C-alpha cells in the first residue's frame, strides 16, 4: 500500500509481460 | 538379398545421445560463432533441421 | 491459406506439396534467429489440432488435478467435466480444449470426432523469494509456473465414458408445478 | 478553414487508385534520405533503441506504392468497399502476396491498413473543422 512513486513504470512493464498467453 | 534391402539404422539408447551428437553439436556452435548467422554453411544447416522437423510428423 | 511445408513429411502418403525456400534475409541477427525457430514449429502438427498455453500461474501437482481426468476422452465428453470441477486450474484447462479445437477448424477437421490424445506440462521460470522463520533461520518461497500443451486427432483411440445429463432448475413461466391436481391421492 | 473541409470530404471517400496516387504527391514532395548511423557505440545500451525515422518514412511509402501495383482492379473495388473486411480475410492477403513473389502477407496488409487510416483520419478531422 506503500508503492514508490519512481517505479510506478516498471511495475506495469512487469505486470503486462508476466501474463498467460498462447505461443504463436 | 543385399545390403540396402536389409540396412537398418540402429536406436540409440537416450543415455548415450549426448555422445552420438556430439561432433554435429560442437560444428554448429563453430559455424555460427566465427561465420555468423547470414552465411551460407549456417543456412544448410537449417535447411537440415527443417527435414528433420518434418519427419516428425508420421 | 496454410503456412508453407518445405520438406516431405513422414507420413505413408504425402497430401500437400512441398514449396520452395524463401532467398530473402531478416535485417537483424536477433530477428532471423526467432523466425527460424517460428518456421520449424509450423512443420509439426499438421491434420491435428495443437495448444500451447504459457506462464499459467500454477504448479505441475495443481495441474493434474483436472488433466488426468480429460486423457483420451472425447472432446465433447473432456470440455464438459472442466467445467464442472470448482478449481482454479479447471479455467485454464478449458480455455486450452476451445483454443485447440479452433485450430484444428481452420486445418479443415471434423470437430464432432475429436479426441483428446496428448496432454502433458512442462516447466516455467520461477520466482524466488524468502521468508523468515524463528531464531533467525529463514526459508524458500517461490511462485511456480507451468506450460500447458493439448492435441487433438480424429478418430484416435478413446474411452468409452459418457455422462448422463440432466435439466437445470426450471424458473419462470416454464414451470408449471403449480397446475398439479393433488384431488387423486385421497381416492383407492 | 473551407478549403482543408473541402479536401477531407473527398478524401474519406477515396480509392485505392487515389491512394498510390496519395503516395506518389508524397514522395514527390520528399528529399530522399541516406541512412543514419546510431549515436552510440555496438556496447552502448541504446544502440538498439535507434530508429531512422526520417529513412522508414521514406521506405515505407515506396512499399505502398509497389505493393498496390500487384493489386488488380477488382480486388481494389473489393478493399475500397470492405475495410475492415478485407484486412482480415487471410485468403485475400496471402493471394496478393504469392502473385507479387517477394513481399509477404504482413506486408501487404499493412499497405491496405494505411490506406483506410488515411480515409478514417480524414473524417474525424472534417468533423474537427466542419463543426
Ligand atoms: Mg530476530
Amino acid at each position: 500500500k506503500f508503492q514508490s512513486r519512481a517505479e510506478k513504470k516498471y511495475r506495469i512493464m512487469d505486470e503486462k509481460v508476466g501474463k498467460p498467453r498462447f505461443q504463436a | 538379398e543385399g545390403y540396402v534391402l536389409h540396412e537398418k539404422k540402429p536406436v540409440v539408447p537416450r543415455a548415450l545421445r549426448s555422445f552420438a551428437f556430439k561432433s554435429q553439436d560442437e560444428h554448429k556452435s563453430f559455424v555460427l560463432a566465427r561465420l555468423g548467422i547470414f552465411s551460407e554453411e549456417a543456412k544448410k544447416i537449417h535447411l537440415n533441421e527443417l527435414r528433420t522437423f518434418a519427419k516428425r510428423d508420421r | 491459406s496454410r503456412p508453407p511445408l518445405y520438406a516431405r513429411s513422414g507420413k505413408f502418403r504425402e497430401s500437400e506439396e512441398v514449396q520452395p525456400y524463401r532467398t530473402w534475409y531478416w535485417y537483424d541477427a536477433e530477428t532471423e534467429s526467432e523466425e527460424r525457430r517460428k518456421e520449424l514449429r509450423q512443420q509439426l502438427y499438421r491434420d491435428s489440432g495443437m495448444s500451447y498455453y504459457l506462464n499459467i500461474p500454477q504448479s505441475m501437482k495443481k495441474l493434474e488435478r483436472v488433466v488426468r481426468v480429460i486423457r483420451n476422452l472425447a472432446y465433447d465428453e473432456a470440455w464438459k467435466q472442466a467445467c464442472v470441477l470448482p478449481l482454479k486450474a479447471a479455467g485454464f484447462v478449458k480455455e486450452g480444449l476451445e483454443h485447440a479445437r479452433k485450430d484444428a477448424e481452420e486445418k479443415g477437421l471434423d470437430p464432432k470426432k475429436l479426441v483428446v490424445s496428448t496432454v502433458y506440462t512442462a516447466k516455467g521460470k520461477y520466482l524466488r523469494g524468502f521468508q523468515p522463520m524463528g531464531k533467525g533461520f529463514a526459508g524458500r518461497k517461490t511462485t511456480r509456473k507451468t506450460h500447458l500443451r493439448i492435441v487433438l486427432r480424429e478418430n484416435a483411440s478413446v474411452l468409452p465414458f459418457a455422462a448422463q445429463v440432466v435439466s437445470p432448475s426450471r424458473v419462470g413461466g416454464a414451470s408449471q408445478k403449480h397446475l398439479r391436481d393433488i384431488s387423486v391421492r385421497y381416492t383407492v | 478553414r473551407d478549403e482543408i473541409i473541402k479536401l477531407l470530404e473527398s478524401r474519406k471517400d477515396m480509392d485505392v487508385n487515389g491512394y498510390v496516387m496519395y503516395c506518389r504527391e508524397e514522395l514527390g514532395k520528399l528529399t530522399v534520405p541516406r541512412p543514419r548511423a546510431p549515436p552510440v557505440s555496438p556496447k552502448h545500451e541504446d544502440y538498439k533503441t535507434f530508429v531512422d525515422e526520417e529513412r522508414v518514412t521514406y521506405m515505407r511509402m515506396k512499399q505502398h506504392e509497389k505493393i498496390s501495383l500487384f493489386l488488380t482492379e477488382e480486388e481494389k473495388n473489393t478493399v475500397t468497399t470492405k475495410g475492415k473486411d478485407i484486412l482480415d480475410d487471410k485468403r485475400f492477403i496471402q493471394t496478393i502476396a504469392s502473385r507479387t513473389g517477394f513481399y509477404i502477407a504482413e506486408e501487404v496488409r499493412d499497405c491496405l491498413s494505411e490506406f483506410f487510416n488515411f480515409r478514417d483520419s480524414s473524417r474525424r478531422l472534417l468533423t474537427y473543422y466542419a463543426d
